[PDB]
RNA sequence: GGCCAGGUAGCUCAGUCGGUAUGAGCGUCCGCCUGAAAAGCGGAAGGUCGGCGGUUCGAUCCCGCCCCUGGCC
């Protein structure tokens, strides 16, 4: 991840050096962060604590037998002449161990105050405190344990604990590896606070360690993209020796466990400097180290235990034996310090960013040198960060540093790791801020954050400092002088935005659409793209079905449905058992979303160049490489579709209700749609419209099946409708009517057909017969009674005639009905009722 | 601008499109959408998606 | 259950068959009565749309 | 990635390490009741106990793999 988390302590430290005496408060020092552009997750201080908590050290432990687990009566030191009786359940200690007691009367967070108990049939006089239970740590598996020699029995407790620190937890964005560490986060408060910084990897800070010959043969393999391989031994270490409590705390609270002065001071080094650090048992080495490619099927076993698959394109690094480390990521078993190290050799090493990033996340070994190294570390203090640790294991441990070293920086050697030149106009932030800054703004802060500054006129030579990789362009050099000025003396003014066009016509048709289903009773979901499990078995589509033709997501939240919807009624069908199950059974629902249907196997399209823009021929490719993805308007219905009232019991959906809904689709898209028999599932065959505009088929709606109800757990007598909005065209008329102030003539007609005429066809041909005197049709009967015959229905039209320039006579509306009537039976095979 | 094999576009999680390696995805962001603005309009461009 | 533990084994053996026949018979004759009713939706229960 | 803890009726949850979940509260249905209701009283229906296999005469329960949440890296 992107986590740093440091004590301020130290890290005011490491500022102080080059400003004695600052100090500010965490509240300020997160808003200046903040204010750079570093995130604070979290503010974190330790203790607190009150009344007598003191370091003691444990002189006996008697044993309590007979309890559920072994108990603990310990004669504790507390630097007095009565040593305490304290009660402990843990058992991560011995005779002799420093411990921190808090005595009666103390006050632990939070808010537990300490008193003398009866426990296990003993008086315990206190309490020896884990690291959780002082605020300190997460440990409470056992108590703590202070190094030997960390303090006295009766010293201060927050004070040999340093309670008054505080951890900052900060999420680093990946174009800033080098605040990764004290010394990059350092640097940027001395930029913030304009104060001089005394940089901790330089040879003031870290002198240079004596340079005699060779430290252990080496070949390096350039191709494997490493840029600096450096090597010095520590011999004789003491296998006895623990890291100072100083150290050991430091760790902590940046969330490294302890656990040996070798492997203690590599984290500890890799945390101050931003070089990751890396010891090998020198002895368990064997021959020359090589820095290779793993080959095909090679594997390794890291220094967990675990065996690990290799890429050819991970990079290793090797003895005459075995593997030694897979470089950047982790080091291997065989050459691990262990505890009877006495001679190690230390690793300082600079590998390839891109490759470091494919081999942890191909391995899922996200560690804190990966995550480092993949962030690009600063090459040209390796030597430093090795001098740095070789002294102070050396120091901590009793050993000797050897004077010799091996440091492969390329071939031809790299004397100099400066990034190229950056040519800038001196007043460029200032054009792209808005903002006019003060003479010399941008010279100073690009300075302050380490480049080297020249003046060319008007024109700026900037090279930005090693630990800079990610200043390459002018736009880079924008950012740093702007967010070091702030952010907050940036004006707020509207740019010229020149006349637009508004909303086009299919987005205004959107808008008009949902108004009117709303309006109508229709509530609006956002559907989700993932269809359910087997829905398409569930509506018993065939295997050559279209909407089978999915495509698929790789990595789903949900294992089960993988595959992106072709249609939007199973998300509509999903949204609406959810009402229905949860006690709103009367439902009514509507979705615009788009679909997503491939016409073919997932193709890719290799890299375009980003220095150029693609031409329209490489767009179109791209375009044609997706799948089809027009807009979906969809709607599904159960229950009452009119409530109950004083009126009367209400009415349940139907059938007709779904094509009412197609009709408001259309009215609100301005266009006109026919609606014909169809069997298509997952609707009921006897209950199923086809819907078109012109010729062009949209979409269907009606009842859905019975059996497809049943397997899919739906209300009776679902109702849904889907139509495909791209396949409507939008539409613009500009009607011109003519208003007759002429009387109209009433008539009406009854016919009969066979029943499978569909009404509408009826019409049809009425209004084809009867002319342009036809004002109004509208059908207001259909009669299947006795007298009609099977299979056969008499259906009665209200006919309303009305001519432009005159008074009709009663026989002049006849001649117009009786042409309908002929119309219909040539058409339909009407017979007028008789 | 995202850069391949980089923190930057690796924590980046995506809904990929199978099978792996396919270059097609569904969209982290809607920016996409800008990027083909810039294709197809003559500039100046005032664009919300 | 109530059964003594020697005689659970030949007794279960011979529930099992005859469960298994009825269970037989009932699933398809569920089958035969669904496909029945999905021959006869169309027709039953048409209307003009 | 770990050994665990969880997925049980329409909703929210109990409970069983082999032959009945004598499952609860609410949801659904019937009767008395009301002009029609509801409550009340008296009763019923509904789960194939997360999926696919295996062991077994027989698996919600035992074994394996997998899917989905929690304890947490
Ligand atoms: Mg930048
Ligand atoms: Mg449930
Ligand atoms: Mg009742
Ligand atoms: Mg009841």
């Amino acid at each position: 991840s992107n986590a740093m988390r440091l004590p301020y302590s130290w890290l005011r430290e490491v500022v102080a050096v080059g400003a004695s005496g600052w100090d500010v408060t965490p509240g300020e020092l997160e808003q200046t962060l903040l204010r750079i552009g570093h995130e604070v997750e979290e503010v974190i201080p330790l203790g607190p604590v009150d009344g007598p908590v003191t370091v003691g050290r444990v002189a006996d432990i008697e044993e309590l037998t007979g309890y559920k687990k072994p108990i603990r009566a310990c004669a504790v030191d507390i630097g007095d002449r009565q040593y305490r009786e304290i009660i402990c359940g843990a058992t991560n200690f011995a005779v002799g161990d420093l411990v921190v007691v808090a005595l009666p009367g103390a006050t632990l967070p939070g808010g537990f105050t300490i008193s003398a108990r009866k426990a296990y049939g003993r008086n315990s006089d206190g309490m020896i405190c884990s690291a959780a239970e002082l605020n300190l740590g997460a440990d409470h598996s056992g108590i703590l344990v202070l190094p030997p020699g960390a303090a006295e029995p009766g010293a201060d407790g927050a004070g040999v604990l340093g309670l008054d620190d505080v951890v900052f937890h900060l999420a680093i964005t990946p174009d800033r590896g080098y605040c990764m560490s004290v010394r990059g986060l350092a640097r940027e408060l001395a930029c913030a606070y304009d104060l001089d910084f005394v940089d901790p990897a330089s040879n003031s800070r870290v002198p240079p360690l004596p340079i005699e010959g060779p430290a252990w043969p080496l070949t390096v393999q350039p191709e494997t993209g490493v840029r600096r391989f450096a090597l010095r031994p520590v011999i004789g270490i003491d296998p006895a020796a623990v890291s100072p409590w100083w150290l050991q705390r430091r760790l902590l609270l940046c969330g490294i466990r302890a656990t040996c002065p070798a492997v203690d001071v590599t984290n500890y080094v890799m945390l101050e400097l931003g070089h990751p650090m890396h010891a090998h048992d020198r002895n368990r080495i064997s021959g020359t180290l090589g820095v290779r490619f793993a080959r095909s099927g090679e594997t390794a076993v890291t220094l967990d235990g675990i065996e690990r698959k290799l890429d050819t394109a991970d990079v290793l690094i090797v003895d005459d034996a075995a593997t030694a480390a897979i470089g950047g990521v982790m080091g291997a078993a065989s050459t691990e310090v262990r505890a009877d190290s006495t001679d190690v050799l230390l690793e300082a090493a600079i590998w390839d960013p891109a490759a470091v990033s494919r081999t942890q996340r191909r391995l899922h070994l996200p560690s804190e040198a990966a995550r480092r190294y993949e962030r690009t570390v600063d090459p040209a203090i390796s030597v430093a960060a090795l001098d740095r640790c070789a002294r102070l294991l050396a120091d901590i441990a009793g050993g000797e540093v050897s004077p010799t070293l091996t440091d492969w920086r390329g071939d031809p050697p790299c004397d100099d790791w400066s990034p190229p030149p950056i040519r800038m106009g001196v007043d460029v932030p200032d054009r792209i801020a808005g903002v006019a800054y003060p003479q010399g703004t941008t010279a100073r802060r690009l300075a302050q954050i380490g480049a080297v500054v020249t003046h060319d006129g008007d024109t700026l030579t900037v090279t930005p400092p090693s630990w800079r990789p990610d200043l390459r362009q002018p736009a880079d050099l924008v950012e740093e002088v702007l967010r070091l000025e702030g952010l907050e003396v940036i004006p707020s003014v509207l740019p010229p935005a020149p006349a637009g066009r508004g909303l086009t016509a299919g987005q205004q048709r959107r808008r008009t659409i949902g108004r009117s289903l709303a309006l109508s009773g229709y509530v609006e979901i956002l559907p989700t793209p993932f269809l359910p499990a087997g829905v398409f078995d569930l509506w018993g589509l065939e295997a050559d079905d279209s909407r089978r033709m999915t495509t698929r997501v790789l990595n789903p939240l949900e294992a089960d449905r993988p595959q992106l919807a072709t249609t939007l009624l199973p998300a509509l069908l999903e949204a609406l058992v959810r009402n229905v199950s949860r006690g709103l059974v009367d439902v009514a629902l509507f979705a615009i979303a788009q679909v997503v249907q491939p016409t073919e196997q997932t193709r890719g399209v290799g890299l375009i160049p980003v220095d150029r823009r693609p031409t329209d021929d490489e767009i179109a490719m791209l375009d044609a490489s997706l799948p089809r993805q027009p807009q979906h308007v969809a709607a599904v219905l159960a229950g009452l579709r009119e409530p109950r009232g004083p009126w009367g019991p209400g009415r349940p959906v139907e059938a007709a209700d779904a094509f009412e809904a197609v009709r408001i689709i259309a009215r609100a898209s301005r266009v006109d749609v026919t609606l014909r028999p169809a069997q298509y599932l997952p609707w009921h065959p006897g209950r199923c419209a086809q819907v078109f505009v012109g010729e062009s088929s949209v979409g269907h709606a009606g009842q859905l099946h019975p059996a497809v109800i049943e397997r899919s757990g739906l209300p009776k007598g679902t109702c849904a409708v889907e139509l495909n909005l791209d396949a409507i065209p939008c539409s613009a008329p500009l009607p011109a009517p003519r208003v007759s102030p002429y009387p109209a003539v009433f008539q009406d007609v009854s016919l009969v057909v066979a029943a499978d005429i569909p009404a509408q066809a009826v019409a049809d041909a009425v209004r084809a017969g009867a002319g342009d005197l036809l004002e109004d049709i509208a059908l207001f009967d259909v009669f299947t009674g006795p007298q009609i015959g099977e299979h056969r229905k008499s259906l009665t039209f209200a006919l309303r005639f009305r001519a432009p320039d005159r008074t009709l006579t009663e026989d002049d509306a006849s001649a117009a009905r009786d042409a309908a009537v002929q119309s219909a039976a040539e058409r339909v095979g009407a017979v007028l009722r008789g | 601008n995202f850069p391949a094999d980089h923190p930057a576009r690796g924590e980046q999680d995506t809904f990929y499109i199978a099978p792996e390696d396919s270059r097609q995805l569904l969209r982290t962001h809607t920016s996409p959408v800008q990027i083909r603005t810039l294709l197809a309009r003559e500039l100046p461009v005032y664009i919300i998606s | 259950a109530v059964l003594p533990k020697e005689q659970r084994a030949e007794a279960g053996k011979r529930v099992n068959a005859a469960r298994n026949a009825a269970q037989r018979s009932y699933d398809e004759r569920l089958a035969t009565l669904r496909a029945e009713r999905d021959a006869a939706v169309l027709v039953a229960e048409g209307i003009d749309v």
